[PDB]
């Protein structure tokens, strides 16, 4: 159509992509932190069992 | 053309990728530090048990 | 030898049958598609062209239209042809479903080509390779058959 709808085409797609990327990065960081905590607990349990 | 929009989107994606890599590295460093702390705690527990054995 | 020459000639004819853009056959060998600003996107690669039923340079303008949200792509392009309307549109795989929807919601069916530099160069040189195969088949088989 016409380029007169710049308000939803010039930057709306960019904002949506940036929001999706930021959400994915935040979710990945949170999941990595949770997995790191779980693995740390497991390693602590294993090391404590070996030392015991 | 929307060269400004293209450049903004590309820079935003690059910054997001860099932030994701930094967050992954920070999580890995936290896991490594927690593993080191767990090993130190296990060694301290073993040392306390050895001190208890020496006291015995 | 005659069969090889005929096969090389058929290959050259098939290579030349590809219309240079503005139609279902692209001009990636000698067009501005791989070198356009659509080459790489933020998280995808932009590739789109059409044979518009309205006017030439329509796919360049259509990206500037509301379709720019139908795929996170935006880029300048120099694609035109008077006889058959030629242009290039912008569409990114980050909205691959929506990008395909934007490519299909028009008078032209989806039409895109490989913008990778190595693939573009290989495709461009494939025609030269077919022509060289025909020329070498001629040079060899003609002398061999004269003998």
């Amino acid at each position: 159509l016409t380029p007169n709808q710049v308000n939803d085409e010039l930057n709306k797609m960019q904002a949506f992509i940036r929001k999706e990327a930021e959400e994915k990065a935040k979710e990945i960081q949170l999941k990595a932190d949770q997995e790191y905590e779980i693995e740390k607990t497991n390693i602590v349990r294993n090391e404590t069992n070996n030392i015991d | 053309s929307q060269k400004n929009g293209i450049a903004t989107l590309l820079q935003a994606e690059k910054e997001a990728h860099e932030i994701v890599s930094k967050a992954r590295k920070y999580r890995q460093d936290k896991l490594k530090q927690a593993k080191t702390d767990a090993a130190k705690e296990i060694d301290s527990y073993k040392i306390q048990k050895d001190k208890e054995l020496k006291e015995f | 030898t005659y069969a090889n020459y005929n096969s090389a000639k058929t290959n050259l004819a098939a290579a030349e049958r590809k219309k240079t853009g503005d139609l279902s056959v692209r001009s990636l060998h000698d067009i501005v598609k791989p070198e356009d600003f659509v080459l790489n996107s933020e998280h995808l690669t932009t590739v789109l062209v059409a044979v518009p039923k309205s006017l030439k340079s329509d796919f360049e303008k259509s990206y500037e239209t509301l379709s720019k949200n139908v795929v996170p792509a935006s880029a300048s392009v120099i694609a035109e042809d008077a006889e058959y309307v030629l242009f290039n549109v912008h569409l990114f795989k980050k909205n691959v479903q929506e990008f395909t929807t934007a490519a299909r919601e028009k008078k032209f069916i989806p039409r895109e080509f490989n913008y990778s530099e190595e693939l573009i160069d290989q495709l461009k040189k494939e025609h030269d390779s077919a022509a060289s195969l025909e020329q070498s088949l001629r040079v060899q088989l003609v002398r061999l058959a004269k003998t």
